[PDB]
Parts: C-alpha cells; structure tokens; sequence
RNA sequence: CGAUGUCGGCUCAUCACAUCCUGGGGCUGAAGUAGGUCCCAAGGGUAUGGCUGUUCGCCAUUUAAAGUGGUACGCGAGCUGGGUUUAGAACGUCGUGAGACAGUUCGGUCCCUAUCUGCCGUGGGCGCUGGAGAACUGAGGGGGGCUGCUCCUAGUACGAGAGGACCGGAGUGGACGCAUCACUGGUGUUCGGGUUGUCAUGCCAAUGGCACUGCCCGGUAGCUAAAUGCGGAAGAGAUAAGUGCUGAAAGCAUCUAAGCACGAAACUUGCCCCGAGAUGAGUUCUCCCUGACCCUUUAAGGGUCCUGAAGGAACGUUGAAGACGACGACGUUGAUAGGCCGGGUGUGUAAGCGCAGCGAUGCGUUGAGCUAACCGGUACUAAUGAACCGUGAGGCUUAACCU
RNA sequence: AAUUCCUUGUCGGGUAAGUUCCGACCUGCACGAAUGGCGUAAUGAUGGCCAGGCUGUCUCCACCCGAGACUCAGUGAAAU
RNA sequence: ACACAGGUGGUCAGGUAGAGAAUACCAAGGCGCUUGAGAGAACUCGGGUGAAGGAACUAGGCAAAAUGGUGCCGUAACUUC
RNA sequence: AGGACCGAACCGACUAAUGUCGAAAAAUUAGCGGAUGACUUGUGGCUGGGGGUGAAAGGCCAAUCAAACCGGGAGAUAGCU
C-alpha cells in the first residue's frame, strides 16, 4: 500500500498510564495531493506521485508550474511517488490524510542520514585501533593492512576504508505507530527515524509483516 | 557493569567480604554483567572461620552495581558499591543466610524469591 | 562535523582571539569605521553590537559591565554619551559591512565595517 | 518547536511542589507486584535538579545501612504521586555532588530558615 | 614513493587541463557614477549603490 | 648476491572444503536424552586469561563451536622489535693462544612527501542529437543471512526404573550491524561561579591580563557511548544427499529408462542500498523558441543585421551539506545569516545602597545578576537594478493513417 | 646457579590458572677456593619477581583545545 | 656551507611572594622570532577531560596517572652501630 | 669534618616521543644522574702514525682510525666486473 511523505519534527515521550515512558518521535503529515497518476497502458507500472507543502511563486519553475496547473494541485516542495498493491486506485488531485495510518501497527520510515563528512575506517567501519603506547609510531588509527602480498597483487574491491558517512537514504522499518491525529496531523512512531529535525521522511506501512 | 578483574562486595554473610570476577557467563565473548546476571568469582579474603576460604572459584549473582539500572520510565537507581552473593555452582541456591543492603526488584525472575526474601529492602 | 556550532577560530587560541576582538572593537567605536577582513568583519558584529545594547541604559552595574569589556574608559565614555542616544530608537542592526576587494598582501577579501552614523 | 512544545505541554502535571537542591524529600512512588498495586517511600536528599519541561528530573541521594543511594525520578512521570518537603538545606550550590564523597558528620548542612 | 617512468608531456598536459582560470564576466555598472566594479563590491573611488559609502 | 627484510604480536583481511557449530539425511551393537560412523552442505558464526619471545603446548574458566589449510610458512613504502642475527661484558666448555660454541645470561638507531596499477570517496568535460526542468522503470552490482536459555506442548511418547523426546508456538538474552539524542551519562579552553600568586585600570570597592583553560566546581547546543529504537525473517521457484508413486527393458522385482511427487542456513527471488556512460545511453509529465538578408568549391554549407525564450551559471546571505568541488534553503513579491524583543536553559542571590558587627563577614533589596550554539517572533543591518551563458520549430531512409 | 643440553629436574610458597620468581633436595652433562670460594649493612638512571595506591595502558574508545593536513595569494625543492 | 630550534669564557643583576641566582607575575630595557588569509574532513603531532572496571594492555606498568611543602607525633627487619 | 644528603647555575646523557630528502652530518620537548670534588672551566704549552694517549671501548688523535691526513713510488697489481 501507498505511504506517505512528512517532515520530522525533533522527538518526544509519551507517558503510559501503566508508567512506561515511550519514546516517540513526531512525524508532521499534512495533507499529501496526487498530482500524476501511473497506469500500466502508458508507464508500463502503477503508481501516484505526490506533493506536500508550499513553495514561492516565483521560485517555482515554469516547467513544474505547468506540470501542477495541470493537475490542478497547489505548487508544493519535491515530488514522490509510491507504487500501487492492485488492490487500490486513486484520481488526480486527491488528498491523502494521516487518517490512513488509524489501523496500521508497523510501519517504515524512510529519510536521509546525518551527514558526517569524511569520517575515518574507525568511525565508519568500527575498526580497531591499534596500541596508543609500547612503541606505536604515527600509527594508532591507522586502518593497518589493506591487502596480502603479491599473490593477489592488488586490493579486493569493496573494500572498507575511509570516506563518506551519513547522507544518504536508510530505511528503519518495523517501527511501532504510538497515535495518530488527524485534525493536528501529527504521526507519533515508538523510536527514533533518520534524518535530522525538519528533513523529510517518507512512511509507508511495514512489508515484513 | 561488571566485567572481568572486577572487585565485588559481598552482601551475604557467608564469611567472603571480597571477591574477583573472573569470568561473566551466560554468551560467548560477553563483556560485563548487568544487575542480575551469574558470574564467576574467585575469594580474594574472606573470614578464617568462614565456610569459604582464600583461592576458590565459585558462582556469584550481582545485586547492586555502582553504574545502577534502569527503569521503565526512565529512572536509574545507583549505588556507592558493587555488591554480590555467593552460589554452590551446581544449584544456584545462596549460601548465605542473611544478605546486607538494599537489593533491587530485578531480580524477580520466578527464581530469586530466596534472595529478595532476604533482602532487608525490597 | 561542527554541526550547528557558531564562532569562528581565526587560526588564532581563545586568549588570542578574544584579546584581538576587544582592541578591535574599541578602534571601531573610537573611529566608527574600520578596514579588515571579512570572516574578522562578521565576527565582530556579535562583539561590537551587544556593547551598544548595554549602552542604552546608563547605569552604574552596565557602566561597570561595559568597562569589563574592551578595558577602556574612553570607549565607556564613548558609550552611554554618544552611541547610547544616537541609536535610543533603533533595534538593533549597529554596523554595516562593505567589501572593498581584496588586500595586495596575502589577497585576504577585505571589508569596511563601520556604524550606521556619519550622516553629517 | 511550537509543535513539539504544545505536544509535551497537555502532559504536565501542576501538582508540583517547588524544591532546592539540598532538601530533604521523601518521594512517593508506585510499585507493581504481579497485581497488587503498593506505595513506597523514599526519603533523601536532593542533589541535583535538572529543568527541561516535561523531561525535567531530580535525584535523590539517602544514606542506607552501609552504602548510600542515589535514585533518579522523572518529575512528570506517572509512576512519582507526591513529593514533600521536610527541611530545606541552606546550600549556595546547584549540583550537590561533593556529597558523594563526605559521610558521617561532614554530609550534613545547615537549615535555610527562610 | 617515487616514479617509476617519467610521465610524458601529455600526461602533464592532460593533468593541467583542469588548472585554468576562469574569468569574473559579471563586472555590474553603478547606478549613479557609472563605473565598473565587482558586483556587491564598493567601486574604486568609493561608490555602492549610487550612494557615495566612504567620502575619501 | 649492481640486495626478494627474515620468527612471534597488533590491525586488516580474502579464498578452498578434507565441516568445529548451526541446516538436511543413511546405517547403527539407534528404547528415549545423549552418541558412533558415512553422505550432502561454505550462508553466517567460529573465546577470555596465567606461564613462556614463542607458533605450539600445559593449565584455569566460558560458549552452539572455540574447524583444518592456501594466500612470499597473507600482511614491517601499515605498526612493535620480545626471539634470532654486528660492535660491550660475563659464565660453562673446547683450544698453549688469538678466539669459537643451534650453550646460557645483561645491554643494544626499523628510512621513504605515492608517478602508475589497485582500492575507498568526490568532482569537471563530452556524449546520449532542438533545448531545458522534474519524476521514474530497471539491466546490472552490493549489504544483510549467527544464535543461547526459559516456558507451553509434557512431564507427553519412550523406558523395569533412573531418566526423558520429535514436530510446532511464545517469551527473553549474547555477539554483530543500521539509525537516533527523548531518556541515563561523557565532552562542552565560546556560559556562570569559587579561589591562590602577581601586574594593571589614580586609590577603596569593583574588574581585566598572565601563571597548562592558573587550579577547580557545575553546565547550553552540537558530537557521542556505556544510552535508546530497529534488523537477521516468513513466503515462493528450481535443487543436493535422501525418501517416493506408477513403471517396462528382464512376464517377476525395480525411485528411472517415458511420466509424476516431495526434499537443506547452499542457488534464484523475497528485505535494504547504489544504479540508463545499461554508448543496448531507456520511459513518462511539463516548459520554451515558429524574423530577415546575402555568398559559393549549391553542401546535415558558410557569412551579416535584429531578436536570445524556457533555463542555467555567476555573485551575495547561508545550512543539522561539506577537505575543495558538489548538494539544500534564501536574495526584499524576503525570515537566508547577524543583531534586537520575549521565552527557555545553565550558573547561582550581581553591582550599588542600607542594616548588624571592632573586624573578616552576615542579612535585606534578591532565586537576584549574567547567560554560547536552543525555541517563537521582528526587515534593524547585509542579501542591488542589471550584466553573462543558453536561441529562432530541430537530419536522411522507410512503414502506417490524414492530405 | 650470569654455570643445567635432557628440563617447564622434584616438592613446597605465591595465582582461579606461574617455562618467570622464592625456599629445599642433589642425578654438579660441564661449581670450587686471589684468572679467588661463601656471606655481607649501605649504595645502584643495574637484572628478575610480588603487593598497595594510581591511572585511557586496556575492555572501547568519545568529545574538546592548539600546530600541520585541505582551499586562496606569493615564493618554490628533492630522491627517481 | 644558510639571516641554521646547536655551541661560546667573564662582570652587573631591581620589586611582590619565596629558604633561594628555583618558580609565578612585573620594573629598567628589549622584543612579537621575514610568508599570509580562510575553512574547521580523515589522519599525524603537542595537550585537556571522561561513565563503569582498574594492568584484563604488553616481551615488560613502556608511556601516562599518582605521590610531592612546613611543624608535631610516630617509625620495622637487618647492621660494619 | 664528609670522593656526606636534597637541589639551581654548571657538567653528563638513563627512558620515552618527535625528527630521519630533519631546525640539527645525534638535536628538541617532558622526565633523569653528579652538583666541595677522582669535580668543572678559560688561556698557554708538551706528547706525532706501527707512533701518541687511553679509570681499557680497539676508544680517541680536526665530522675520517684494527694503523690519521697530504704529496710521491704510481698509469702499483687485478687469472675479476
């Protein structure tokens, strides 16, 4: 089934009567418009593309202009689309609320990681670093041997060494949905997604169910 | 957190007042024992009229640790000390017959009942 | 990764930089405009600003205060006389930055820093 | 956020008494045992206070028989009902952690007396 | 550590394809003296927006 | 031999299967639990310490197991230098002696700024053919694949008893990986406070400089773990060893020759990520351009004037984006940054004055004063009008429908 | 044993675990009395072993402050 | 070999605290060391702090951490006293 | 009184890190030993190469020592590259 496109809104607990303290981390679904709908005859697949919040008139191109007008949508921020399960149909310009997620339990959040820059093997990798004493030279996180010897003559690829870390898209999926509010459309989910505050996630309904 | 090398208290009275962790069982590679978690410890003094002297190994379950435990709710309860009781590495079964200090409700496994029955506080 | 962290090193420690702020703040109130780099420039407008803000009440705690900062009583005088008044009715916004290429020393981009007065 | 703070703020509870660091407390907590629901007492003192809304905390430091003990209470939380005041401790200090250290007749402090 | 082979001159070529400077072409006119400068610089006689900034 | 650095340890691994564990089976001198042996199986996992330079080995305690080998007995332009293997010295022994001894002890310089291949990241150019802005399909590639214990079944089957299942379900752990900062904490030389010596601001009071942040006590935001969530699947397809149904050759029998069934963490998919430079360069949606002159070696030709749109770039303010490029937001039709207002947080009752005391000091004003990166607002300052790049309806052949 | 190949001799002490160390025996391969033998208080930047305190040595690293590394302007090498 | 973090004999040598020519901060006097400006990655170098544990590291407590002054009390085995 | 004790100048160089085309053809930083003596240091002398000097390492004798440096025999010789 289709998801839904949100921004995080930092994280929060939520107090049980029984005492447990839950914490929830705050997902702001606004009302998600369809702007093209995918069909098998044309696309070759099944799937609606939709838009959330607001933009400026005039930073809004004049090929995205159109491409809304034509759907009769009000201009929002990105574009993104969910494929179909066969077992619903949609129409352009329809609105999609948070109600959808009354009846759901797990869900999967989807959003792009913190950005770490260039990190080291023993950042990324979890490498061990070597003795800070007993003679160490210039070597205490260092990422040690990367390859054998002349037999392979070379270094394997996929290899782990320094790089970038962090920013791009990882899905954290089975997430437990804490309560849904409709009129304040607010999507409280037991744990924590990634991205910083005020980044864009996408939530759709667990598939390992 | 108790890990090997470790000195315990003893809250019992079973003649041992100080013991070394050795060894933390219950997964291979296992780093540190947590609130209620069976360990191996060796007497490093204890009373010369105890039933327990000086150099032997034998069972220990922790019941206070100086880095504390952690609530539902999010409350910790902490201790100045690390604090445990004596086993017969057979049977689980304290020797002890009257054990110190305030014991934690962790321990309530359908298992501990001789322990916190004991216990001054829950 | 410094994320969301403020205040720029300077390649300079914290005694060394501050120091360099406090003598450049005073040349800017004493002369209201100064020449200097530009990264020097904006770090400056969160020095040089909330010392006006201090001047707009005159009170023997601020005078004190002021004086903690930029160690100058010709500054102070400065203060609560001059910029004190002059900008009773203006919230916030003291300085102005004005980029005047680059220095033929070393090409450091350099810029004119200076307070919004001398309208005479 | 303005989100975020509204979320938090239909949670508080107003019943809060206002404490110093350095009072004795005794803190009414609940306790489950299976079924049977019981309340329990923890007297102490407060060492530290930490303020964050609806994540604000205290911890409470008692002398028991051998060792001292040092409980965290989340001030919102469902599980604290009631907190009381005995004395108030005329300490000039936020975080009274140098307690931990002192014991017998050097962990005790005046009376504020106010 | 060291070379092997010396690299050719293509190879240095090649390498320094990528070293060429590029130039301003944004050189905005003032609205009041008409001079050339930097855009959001102050001109050389001391012009910014029309408006005269350092009257020396 | 115009030089291929040698034993161990650390870091980092990768492959084989003659499999240590987990998985599937045959036989058993297999009652059950637990075994013995053989076959299939390399997806993942596959200890910590004491002694010794040791590999090895012995010993102590864990685990489901602490597998065997290849890779210059993997890995010193990655680290160490304990052993061995220079020069000093001593012991035993051999020699008249200099000296020697896989005999033993004490001490004893480990260089290299990476051109190429390789690998981990990140960009520019051009191409994909009229240009441009978006959203995708997915060839293909990679990541992940571990498992203990407890309870129910059940104290059931089995067994004289003692002992004690298979299959299936639930809960809770260890190790490993991803994400995050709500909680518990670390850090927090940009916040507050205490205090020692000394110099200075005319002096008292009050402050600043220096002494590792002078030494300390707390601590915001960020980053972060010890903290907190989540993951290993289920299912499907074709199979290995193995078990079969029907069934002749060979009137019988026979799992096989025809045909039809099941059958493992292996294989393909399912889960997550990259991905049209996939030159086989893909699909969809939207937007923009439809003015004239001439020349010839009349060609997908060249030249001139006028127009240059969509959009892009550049510049500026910048960012939970970042080595630099890149990426995101904003540029007044404006909350992008700074300041300012209010709040929060932290530290903790400022200075001044008054009162009590001979004084240090205490009390009142006062939970005051000051507060970095946080939250909500506010055009006060800075994000300038413009210039620059990018054009003028987009080749040939053929096929199908209008004409 | 600064001497011992067999050897990690045998027993005891110390450790949960001791090829090291300490004590005792002598089967001294191959100690031995001024190329001196056995003791010896004090002394030693001398060898070995153990204990308390102490700690980022380590389980397992995290953050922070400075100088380089990175970008811009000027100058401008080296082995091969 | 250099406008080189090295070496080079003698004399004068103030204030506050201090036993002191140690050490900290200063006077007279002399200097900011002849490339700068930004950014605030890995990693290297020199430092600061650290939850729980406290040598489990390692050939080896290497390196770090810790102890550190004055006065009073008290101070073992052994000994050439 | 002391080849006495602690500790600066001064003399020396036990450990670690940095530095190895370095700031330096043995240094820097933090610790470390002696520091009234068999001490250390300025100036000037004497000992000359199969010789000197040596609290003895084959150490030192002008950054060179199991026989210094310079010139000569000398185009030594080289069954070797």
């Amino acid at each position: 089934m289709i998801g839904l496109v949100g921004k995080k809104v930092g994280m929060t607990r939520i107090f049980t009567e029984d005492g447990v303290s839950i914490p929830v981390t705050v997902i702001e679904v606004e009302a998600n418009r369809v702007t093209q709908v995918k069909d098998l005859a044309n696309d070759g697949y099944r799937a609606i593309q939709v838009t959330t919040g607001a933009k400026k008139a005039n930073r809004v191109t004049k090929p995205e202009a159109g491409h809304f007008a034509k759907a009769g949508v009000e201009a929002g921020r990105g574009l993104w689309e969910f494929r179909l399960a066969e077992g619903e149909e949609f129409t352009v310009g329809q609105s999609i609320s948070v109600e959808l997620f009354a009846d759901v339990k797990k869900v999967d959040v989807t959003g792009t990681s913190k950005g770490k820059g260039f990190a080291g093997t023993v950042k990324r990798w979890n490498f061990r670093t070597q003795d800070a004493t007993h003679g160490n030279s210039l070597s205490h996180r260092v990422p040690g041997s990367i390859g054998q010897n002349q037999t392979p003559g070379k270094v394997f690829k996929g290899k782990k060494m320094a790089g970038q870390m962090g920013n791009e898209r990882v899905t954290v999926q089975s997430l437990d949905v804490v309560r849904v509010d409709a009129e304040r459309n607010l999507l409280l989910v037991k744990g924590a997604v990634p991205g910083a505050t005020g980044s864009d996630l996408i939530v759709k309904p667990a598939v390992k169910a | 957190m108790i890990q090997e090398q470790t000195m315990l208290n003893v809250a019992d009275n079973s003649g041992a007042r100080r013991v070394m962790c050795i060894k933390v069982l219950g997964g291979s590679h296992r780093r540190y024992a947590g609130v209620g978690d069976i360990i191996k410890i060796t007497i490093k003094e204890a009373i010369p009229r105890g039933k327990v002297k000086k150099g032997d190994v034998l069972k220990a379950v922790v019941v206070r640790t100086k880095k504390g435990v952690r609530r539902p709710d999010g409350s910790v309860i902490r201790f100045d000390g690390n604090a445990c009781v004596l086993l017969n590495n057979n049977s689980e079964q304290p020797i002890g017959t009257r054990i110190f200090g305030p014991v934690t409700r962790e321990l309530r496994s359908e298992k501990f009942m001789k322990i916190i029955s004991l216990a001054p506080e829950v | 990764m410094r994320h969301r962290k403020s205040g720029r090193q300077l390649n300079r420690n914290s005694s060394h930089r501050q120091a360099m702020f406090r003598n450049m703040a005073g040349s800017l109130v004493r002369h209201e405009i100064i020449k200097t780099t530009l990264p020097k420039a904006k770090e400056l407008r969160r020095v040089v600003e909330p010392l006006i803000t201090l001047a707009k009440t005159d009170s023997v705690a601020n005078r004190r205060l002021a004086f903690a900062r930029t160690r100058d009583n010709e500054i102070v005088a400065k203060l609560f006389n001059e910029l004190g008044p002059r900008f009773a009715s203006r919230a916030g916004g003291y300085t102005r930055i004005l980029k005047c290429g680059f220095r033929a020393g070393d090409n450091a981009p350099m810029a004119y820093i200076e307070l919004v007065d001398r309208s005479e | 956020s303005n989100i975020i703070k509204q979320l938090e703020q239909e949670q508080m509870k107003q019943d809060v008494p206002s404490f110093r660091p350095g009072d004795t407390v005794e803190v009414k907590v609940w306790v489950v045992e299976g079924s049977k629901k019981r309340l329990q007492a923890f007297e102490g003192v407060v060492i530290a206070i930490r303020n964050r809304g609806l994540h604000s905390a205290f911890t409470v430091r008692k002398i028991s028989n051998g060792e001292g003990v040092e409980r965290v209470f989340q001030t919102h939380s469902p599980v604290v009902d009631s907190i009381s005041v005995k004395r108030r401790g005329a300490v000039r200090k936020a975080k009274l952690y140098y307690l931990r250290e002192r014991t017998g007749k050097a962990a005790r402090i005046k009376e504020r007396l106010n | 550590a060291v070379q092997q082979n010396k690299p050719t001159r293509s190879k240095r070529g090649m390498r320094r394809s990528h070293d060429a400077l590029t130039a301003v072409t944004s050189l905005s006119v003032d609205k009041t003296s008409g001079e050339k400068h930097l855009r959001h610089h102050i001109t050389a006689d001391g012009y910014y927006r029309g408006r005269k900034v350092i009257a020396k």
